[PDB]
C-alpha cells in the first residue's frame, strides 16, 4: 500500500548489516563478509489499520543517493564500543548536510547483549538523547532482540505526519 | 549461525574461546568471547591466566581490548589476582606497561615483603660456601619478624591468608652457586576472604635436621606464638633471586593439562606439577614437594643401591609397603619418560629427579626443553624387578596407554605452548618448527601397532645411556 523509506548510518562495525538480516531475513551470523558499496531490503508491516512497507539503506565515500527519499534515518552506535557512539555527534552534521531538514530519527545502541563490555550507559546516551531532537532504544542484533520491535517503532512514528 | 551455534553449544569451553581469540580475526567473535569469559567459572578461566596476558601485550589492540574488561573486573575483586596480573604484565616484556600501572594503581606491604625476600637471596652472592649463606639468611630472617604480621601472603599458597611469622631457624640453603635458591618456612593464618578481613594481631616472642614434613610441622608448631590458633598453617616456598621461571611456568601448565589428560582418561600415570610464581624475568618462587630428597644424595647419605633403599625403607619385595613402593615408581617412571619425550626435556640426571616416601620419582630442573640446545638406567629397571619382570612390561604398558590418551587431547597441549611461543625471546622457542616438531612428537598418524614399536624403541633408546 503506502511505502516508507529508512536509511541506516553509522560507523563500520556497528551492525548494520546484522540488523538488517535479523530484521529483514530473520538471520544471524558471527562470520562476515563485507557489505561491498550498498544493500537495501524491504519488508511489509502494518500501523495503524494500514499495510505500510519499509525499504532500508545498508552503507566507502558517501555518495548522496543515501539520504534521498528518507523520511526516517537510523543512526546506530555499538553499546561496547564508546568510539561510535562519540561519532554520533559528527554523522548528525553529515545527515544535516545531505538530508531532509524534517526526518525522522532513532538512536541506536546495538549490541546490548555484551552487558560485561558495555561502554555507553543508558542514561548517557538516553539524556542525549531527548536533550536533542532524536527517539532512542537500545537493540542486539545477534540474539533476535527488540530488532523488530525498532522498525515497528519507527514506522509507526512515521505515519504520523499526515 | 553455526559459529554463533557452536559457541552456544555445551561444547564451548574456556579452551575453545581462547583459541578462537587466539586465531580469529574478526573482532565481532573477539569481542563476543571477551564478553562470555565472564560466564565461566573463576577456576577454569585462571590457568590460562599467562595466556590471555601475553595476548593483552603481545596482540592486537583489537584483541587486548576484548580481554581487558575481563581482567580489571577480577583485579577489582581480588588483589591476589591484581598481584598475579601485575607480575605477569612485567615478566613478559623486555602498551604493557599501561594496564600494569593502572592495576599497581595499595600493594605496597606487598611489593615490599617480596622486595626484601629477594634482596635477601643477592646479598648471600658474597659467601662462597652453602653452609656461610644459611647463617646470614636465617639471621635476617629473623628481621623480618621484626616487620610486624603484615597483610601479606604467599601467592603460591593454595588459599587466601595472612603471614604472621617466619620460623628462620629452619630455613636452609639449597646450593653453594653464586644466586643460590633458598627454602623458606612461613607461619600464615587461614582467611574466609583476604579482601575483607583485619590483619592478624601480633603475638609476643618469649633446631633444624633431615625430618618428614609433619615431624617438621610439630617442631615448629611448639615454639610458635601463633600455634595454638586453629587458624594457623604452615607454608612452605623455594626462593630463586636470579633464575627466569617463565619457562618453569610454561612447563607447569603442560604437566598440569597432562595430568588432567590422563586423569580424563582413566590411565594410572602419576606427575607432579609444582607450583611456580613469576615476579621478574629475572626472579621467582616456587611451592616445594614436601617428603622428598634427590636420588643422588639418597645414594649419599643411603650408601644403597636404589633397589637396596627401596627395600630399607619399605620392606622386601614380598611386603605390601614394598610393592605399592614400587607400583608408585612404576607409574611415576611411565608418567615422567612421556613428559620428557614429548617436551624432549634434557639435562636428566639423579640430581634432577626427587624420590617422595612413597616411591614416587619427581623431575625438577625443566631447563632445556624443546627447541632449546629420559634415561632407564640399569639401578631404575632393578627396582622394577628387572627387563624380564612383569611390573617392567607393565610400565611399557601404560607408556602407550598414556600416550593414546595424549593424543586424543593433543590440542589441548600444544595450545599453552603455541600461544606462549608468542612474540617470546625464550630460548626454548628457538627453532623455527618448534611447535611444529611438537606436533609431530605425539604421531597423530600413527596406528597402535606402530605405536607399540616406537614405545618399544623409545624403551631400547633409553638404555643405551
Ligand atoms: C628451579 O629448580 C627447582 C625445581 C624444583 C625444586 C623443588 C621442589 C618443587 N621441591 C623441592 C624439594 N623438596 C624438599 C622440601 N623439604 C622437605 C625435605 O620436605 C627439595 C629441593 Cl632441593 N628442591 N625442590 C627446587 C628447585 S631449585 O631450588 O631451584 N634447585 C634447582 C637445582 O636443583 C636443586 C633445586
Ligand atoms: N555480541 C554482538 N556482536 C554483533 C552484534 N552485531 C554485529 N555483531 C558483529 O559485528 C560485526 C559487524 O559486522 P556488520 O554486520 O557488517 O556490521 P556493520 O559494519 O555495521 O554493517 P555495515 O553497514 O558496515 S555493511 C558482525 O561480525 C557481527 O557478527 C550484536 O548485536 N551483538
Amino acid at each position: 500500500d503506502y511505502l516508507f523509506k529508512v536509511v541506516l548510518i553509522g560507523d563500520s562495525g556497528v551492525g548494520k548489516s546484522n540488523l538488517l538480516s535479523r530484521f529483514t531475513r530473520n538471520e544471524f551470523n558471527l562470520e562476515s563478509k563485507s557489505t561491498i558499496g550498498v544493500e537495501f531490503a524491504t519488508r511489509s508491516i502494518q500501523v495503524d489499520g494500514k499495510t505500510i512497507k519499509a525499504q532500508i539503506w545498508d552503507t566507502r565515500a558517501i555518495t548522496s543517493a543515501y539520504y534521498r527519499g528518507a523520511v526516517g534515518a537510523l543512526l546506530v552506535y555499538d553499546i561496547a564500543k564508546h568510539l561510535t557512539y562519540e561519532n554520533v555527534e559528527r554523522w548528525l552534521k553529515e545527515l544535516r548536510d545531505h538530508a531532509d531538514s524534517n526526518i525522522v530519527i532513532m538512536l541506536v545502541g546495538n549490541k546490548s547483549d555484551l552487558r560485561h563490555l558495555r561502554a555507553v550507559p543508558t542514561d548517557e546516551a538516553r539524556a542525549f538523547a531527548e536533550k536533542n531532537g532524536l527517539s532512542f532504544i537500545e537493540t542486539s542484533a545477534l540474539d533476535s532482540t527488540n530488532v523488530e520491535a525498532a522498525f515497528q517503532t519507527i514506522l509507526t512514528e512515521i505515519y504520523r505526519i499526515v | 549461525s553455526w559459529l554463533l551455534r557452536l559457541f552456544e553449544s555445551k561444547l564451548f569451553d574456556i579452551s575453545m574461546a581462547i583459541s578462537y581469540l587466539y586465531n580469529s580475526k574478526e573482532p565481532g567473535v573477539q569481542a563476543y568471547i571477551g564478553n562470555r569469559l565472564f560466564c565461566f567459572r573463576n577456576e577454569d578461566v585462571d590457568f590460562y591466566l599467562p595466556q590471555l596476558l601475553n595476548m593483552y601485550i603481545h596482540m592486537d589492540e583489537d584483541v587486548g581490548d576484548a580481554i581487558k574488561p575481563y581482567i580489571v573486573h577480577r583485579c577489582r575483586q581480588s588483589i591476589n589476582f591484581s598481584l598475579q596480573c601485575a607480575l605477569l604484565l612485567g615478566a613478559y616484556s623486555s602498551r604493557g606497561t599501561k594496564l600494569r600501572k593502572l592495576i599497581l594503581s595499595r600493594l605496597a606491604p606487598e611489593r615490599e615483603f617480596i622486595k626484601s625476600l629477594m634482596a635477601i637471596g643477592k646479598r648471600l652472592a658474597t659467601l662462597p660456601t652453602k653452609e656461610q649463606k644459611t647463617q646470614r639468611l636465617i639471621s635476617e630472617l629473623s628481621l623480618l619478624n621484626h616487620k610486624l604480621p603484615a597483610r601479606v601472603w604467599l601467592p603460591t599458597a593454595g588459599f587466601d591468608h595472612h603471614v604472621v611469622r617466619v620460623p628462620h631457624t629452619q630455613a636452609v640453603v639449597l646450593n653453594s652457586k653464586d644466586k643460590a635458591p633458598y627454602l623458606i618456612y612461613v607461619e600464615v593464618l587461614e582467611c574466609e576472604n583476604f579482601d575483607t578481613t583485619s590483619v592478624p594481631a601480633r603475638i609476643p616472642e618469649n633446631v633444624a635436621l633431615k625430618e618428614p614434613w609433619q615431624e617438621k610441622v610439630r617442631r615448629i608448631r611448639e615454639g610458635s606464638p601463633y600455634g595454638h590458633l586453629p587458624n594457623w598453617r604452615l607454608l612452605s616456598v623455594i626462593v630463586k633471586c636470579g633464575d627466569d621461571l617463565r619457562q618453569e611456568l610454561l612447563a607447569f601448565q603442560v604437566l598440569k593439562q597432562l595430568q588432567s589428560i590422563w586423569e580424563q582418561e582413566r590411565v594410572p600415570l602419576w606427575i607432579k606439577p609444582y607450583k611456580i610464581l613469576v615476579i621478574s624475568a629475572d626472579s621467582g618462587m616456587i611451592e616445594p614437594v614436601v617428603n622428598a630428597v634427590s636420588i643422588h644424595q639418597v645414594k649419599k647419605q643411603s650408601q644403597l643401591s636404589l633397589l637396596d633403599y627401596f627395600l630399607q625403607e619399605h620392606g622386601s619385595y614380598t611386603t605390601e609397603a614394598f610393592l605399592s613402593a614400587q607400583r608408585n615408581f612404576v607409574q611415576s617412571c611411565a608418567g615422567y619418560c612421556l613428559v620428557c619425550y614429548l617436551l624432549q626435556v634434557k639435562d636428566r640426571h639423579n640430581g634432577n629427579i626427587l624420590l617422595d616416601a612413597e616411591g614416587h620419582i619427581i623431575h625438577i630442573d625443566f631447563g632445556f626443553i624443546l627447541s632449546s640446545s629420559f634415561k632407564l638406567t640399569t639401578e631404575f629397571v632393578d627396582v622394577m624387578g628387572g627387563l624380564d619382570g612383569d611390573m617392567f612390561n607393565y610400565y611399557k604398558m601404560l607408556m602407550l596407554q598414556g600416550l593414546i590418551a595424549a593424543r586424543k587431547h593433543m590440542d589441548k597441549v600444544v595450545q599453552i605452548v603455541e600461544i606462549m611461543q608468542q612474540g617470546s625471546q625464550l630460548p626454548c622457542f628457538h627453532g623455527s618448527s618448534t611447535i611444529r616438531n611438537l606436533k609431530e612428537r605425539f604421531h597423530m598418524s600413527m596406528t597402535e601397532e606402530q605405536l607399540q614399536l616406537l614405545v618399544e624403541q623409545m624403551v631400547d633408546g633409553s638404555m643405551r645411556s
